[PDB]
């Protein structure tokens, strides 16, 4: 039960509760996605309709977001309604109703919409396979629910009993007095939660190199590569991503996107090439791979990547501390590869 | 001061109808009453019972409804 806050003379406040209950801890496929879409339904003391109508007259909103590591409950409100929104979030983690007709009428139709939206994007598909072939059963779990594995109402109740524990969540706030937040976090239903255990494992996950996968798709062709990164080489791949999508590189015109997703135990580097014509996708990916094998000098991009990292970290409260002062060179070694689209006209791994 | 709850009441109502909606519509429902009396006078102008008690007492438009035929010109 960690509580921290930052103060400021402003009008709006923000409260967040982060739970180590993302897709990488799911016991069944998509069970974490389903728990995300049940977070602000009826509780045992207040209805979903009553909460929406009451907070509108006070000036606040609610949201819940899912990724591969976290489930986040967030509230944005006016600075003087702090105690009201502490208890609203405490009741969600404590006494959610979990009714059989809420899943059939509200939760399942909402999950189908999310899955159908992400399925229409070939870049989201290629990123999912890159996570699947690099890490198989850890970070490689599917993010969204698609019905391939059956998940029942008791499964969602069981999953919530495991991740909603006092040792597995942190409380953060922006433009909030920290002494007042600590008082309200106590004398609340958060202090009466079960004291389970932290699900975080410190050891580096198992990864696999040299894999490949192909998916047929109607639309835009996409070629992507992925590289697992350890904890001591996160800064080197942070500079490379910014350099490859900046005016300092000649390959930035051939690259659609490039990023480094950071975890507390490592990361994954992703690079995507997307075009409507499969002849351009095949030609661009070959030039990028050959050029990266020769080697690149990343020293000119160190100052640029220091400012870009500051932009992203302003919103975040617990970013990874990086140095960037010792990044000198880079040479591509082994990587994974995924091709999505008109695969019959896209290259294989042995041809790159 | 910190606010931790909302204080509210419930307005008087019966179904789709409420006291506040009645109050807003009340001044306009009297004008519709006066527009129906005016429309009733138009269609009962030829009725001689209404002429003798209401319409013939209008200052300028009243006397023009009175008939001025001498008795020697009427068979009944
Ligand atoms: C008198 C009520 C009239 C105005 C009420 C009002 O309030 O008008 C009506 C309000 C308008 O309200 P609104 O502007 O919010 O919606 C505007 C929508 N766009 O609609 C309502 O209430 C719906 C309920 C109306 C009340 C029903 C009245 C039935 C009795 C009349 C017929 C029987 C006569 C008696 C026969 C013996
Ligand atoms: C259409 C629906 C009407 C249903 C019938 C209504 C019953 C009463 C009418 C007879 C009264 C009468 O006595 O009518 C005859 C008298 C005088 O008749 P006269 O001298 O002009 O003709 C020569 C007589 N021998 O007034 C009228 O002319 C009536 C003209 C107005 C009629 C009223 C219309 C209704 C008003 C709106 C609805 C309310």
């Amino acid at each position: 039960l960690t509580v921290s806050a930052r103060d400021a003379p402003t009008k709006i406040s923000t409260l967040a509760v982060k739970v180590h209950g993302g897709s990488r801890y799911a016991t069944k496929d998509g069970v974490a996605h389903l728990l995300n879409r049940f977070n602000f339904q009826n509780t045992n003391t207040r209805s979903a309709l009553k909460l929406v109508r009451e907070s509108e007259l006070l000036g606040g909103t609610f949201k819940s977001t899912l990724d591969r590591e976290y489930i986040t409950l967030k509230a944005t409100f006016l600075k003087d309604d702090l105690p009201y929104y502490v208890n609203a979030l405490a009741d969600v983690l404590y006494k959610t109703a979990f009714k059989p007709h809420e899943l059939t009428e509200s939760v399942l139709p909402a999950a189908r919409y999310d899955y159908a939206v992400a399925e229409q994007c070939p870049v989201k598909s290629a990123e999912d396979q890159l996570y699947a072939i690099t890490f198989r059963k850890g970070l490689g779990n599917p993010l969204l629910y698609d019905g391939v594995e059956r998940v029942s109402l008791q499964d969602i109740k069981d999953f919530a009993d495991k991740v909603y524990t006092k040792e597995n969540l942190e409380v953060s706030g922006e433009n909030v007095v920290e002494a007042d937040l600590k008082r309200f976090v106590d004398e609340s239903l958060l202090s009466t939660l079960p004291a389970g255990k932290s699900l975080v494992s410190k050891s580096e996950p198992k990864f696999f190199l040299g894999e490949e996968n192909r998916v047929r798709f109607i639309g835009d062709s996409v070629a992507a590569i992925g590289i697992p990164v350890n904890k001591a080489s996160l800064a080197q791949y942070e500079v490379l991503a910014n350099y490859l999508t900046s005016a300092l590189s000649e390959l930035s015109g051939l690259i659609s996107s490039a990023k480094l997703d950071k975890f507390t135990d490592g990361g994954l580097f992703t690079l995507f090439v997307r075009d409507q014509d499969s002849a351009v996708v095949s030609s661009n990916i070959k030039k990028i791979v050959a050029d990266l094998k020769k080697g690149k000098d990343l020293s000119p991009a160190i100052n640029y990547t220091k400012l870009k990292n500051a932009v992203q970290n302003e919103s975040v409260s617990s970013p990874i501390e990086l140095n960037f002062d010792a990044v000198k060179d880079f040479k591509l070694g082994k990587f994974n590869y995924v091709a999505v689209g008109d695969v019959s006209n896209l290259p294989y791994l042995d041809e790159l | 001061a910190y606010t931790s709850h909302l204080s509210s009441k419930t307005g008087l109502h019966f179904g789709r109808l409420s006291l506040r909606s009645l109050t807003a519509y009340a001044p306009n429902l009297m004008l519709w009453g006066g527009a129906s009396m005016l429309g009733l006078f138009v269609f009962t102008e030829g009725w001689p019972k209404f002429q003798d008690t209401l319409y013939k007492k209008i200052p300028l438009l009243g006397p023009t409804l009175e008939d001025h035929t001498p008795p020697e010109d009427k068979p009944n």
